[PDB]
């Protein structure tokens, strides 16, 4: 079920640049 | 763009320890502090490899940020007084090294040194009581592991004010401290160990705020995580824009970004959870309506509003799932039906 990531090993990896921001932060 | 001096000797051993003395007595270096840590820091890590030293990453990465080296060649030293020709506060400084007592000497190697300082990274940006009590409290720890025991001079409180003030006006030496931390940890060294610890303690020290906020603008589902729907919103939609600016500019700075705000990189002060004050209201609006609360986020007297519909929405989306979840399971229509009465009961 749906849910906020706790773990932090997302942001983490965005904050890292691990994970380009954009492929999150998507407009269109 | 400042040049950093850094020398070259046939004993450095004996320069390290007298530098060791020179902390101790609690000398205000300041041009040369830069040398010497670069000294500590060769002996201990580098081995005194030169050219090791200078080729390794962390001089290519320093280098391509700005301050620059070159080399000295000073064979014939003994006393330090005589590697610090450079007039500024010198004869001050020299006052400060000739009052020096040479009798005592203190057992302690830079290893020790630098793990000493390795100690106050985690909590130094918070505040010096708090990073000091954080340093005797990991003393205390890593001295009940047994896995180190520093030198009783070396925990007077003043001593740990002079090294923290000394971490906190220089860069170069929290850079090759967290350098060797993360980047290079190879050996089998007990002080390296505990600079790899306070190093991976250090992680993302003054972020975490806005780091759990973000932990929350996202969400998991199914299909992977995604940006929670919420911060899509319109009215938010300039905030959210500057925010994933930031957070890139942020990004950029790659391995090292945990440390961003230790080392006061580029963006790193763009990224405060004052400044975006609807996401952090909506974050928390989120926590809140999951159950758990979110540290360190006082919200706007404006944004309550926000968050307390955040909050009834989230409960909202989230009742929501559950339908489209009974669905996908494998059923009759009725008991769909009565299961979903049975969401709608049990919720209100």
């Amino acid at each position: 079920m749906p849910g906020p990531e706790l773990s932090g090993w997302i942001s983490e990896q965005l904050m890292t640049g691990r994970i380009p921001v954009s492929d999150i932060f998507c407009d269109i | 763009q400042r040049v950093i001096p850094v020398y070259q000797v046939n004993n450095l051993e004996e320069i390290c320890q007298l530098i060791i003395q020179a902390f101790e007595a609690g000398v205000d270096f300041q041009e040369s502090a830069d040398s010497f840590l670069l000294m500590l820091c060769l002996h201990h890590a580098y081995q005194g490899d030169y050219k090791l030293f200078l080729e390794s990453g962390a001089v290519k990465y320093l280098e391509g940020h700005g301050f620059r080296f070159e080399v000295k060649k000073r064979d014939g030293v003994k006393r330090l007084e005589e590697l610090l020709p450079a007039v500024s506060s010198g004869k001050n400084i020299k006052r400060t090294l000739a009052a020096m007592p040479e009798e005592e000497t203190t057992e302690a190697n830079a290893g020790q040194f630098l793990s000493f300082a390795s100690l106050f990274l985690p909590k130094l940006v918070v505040g010096e009581k708090a990073c000091l009590e954080k340093v005797q409290r990991q003393i205390q720890v890593h001295a009940e592991q047994g896995l180190i025991q520093y030198p009783t001079a070396w925990q007077s409180v003043g001593h740990m004010m002079v090294i923290f003030r000394l971490m906190r006006t220089n860069f170069l030496i929290k850079f090759l401290l967290i350098h060797q931390g993360m980047h290079m940890v190879a050996g089998h060294d007990a002080n390296d160990a505990v600079i790899s610890n306070s190093v991976a303690q250090a992680r993302f020290s003054g972020l975490l705020i806005v780091k759990t906020v973000l932990d929350h603008i996202l969400q998991k589902t199914e299909r992977g995580v995604r940006l929670h729907p919420l911060a899509r919103t319109a009215k938010v939609k300039n905030e959210v824009n500057s925010f994933k600016a930031a957070l890139s500019s942020l990004a950029k700075h790659g391995e090292y970004a945990p440390f961003a705000r230790l080392l006061n990189l580029s963006g790193v002060n763009n990224l405060e959870h004052g400044l975006f004050p609807q996401l952090s209201a909506i974050a928390l609006g989120v926590a809140t309506a999951h159950g758990s609360t979110l540290a360190g986020v006082n919200v706007g007297e404006q944004y309550q509003q926000l968050r307390e519909a955040a909050t009834e929405a989230e409960k909202q989306l989230q009742q929501y799932a559950e339908s489209r979840e009974l669905d996908h399971l494998g059923l009759d229509d009725q008991e769909k039906k009565i299961l979903m009465n049975f969401h709608q009961k049990k919720n209100e």
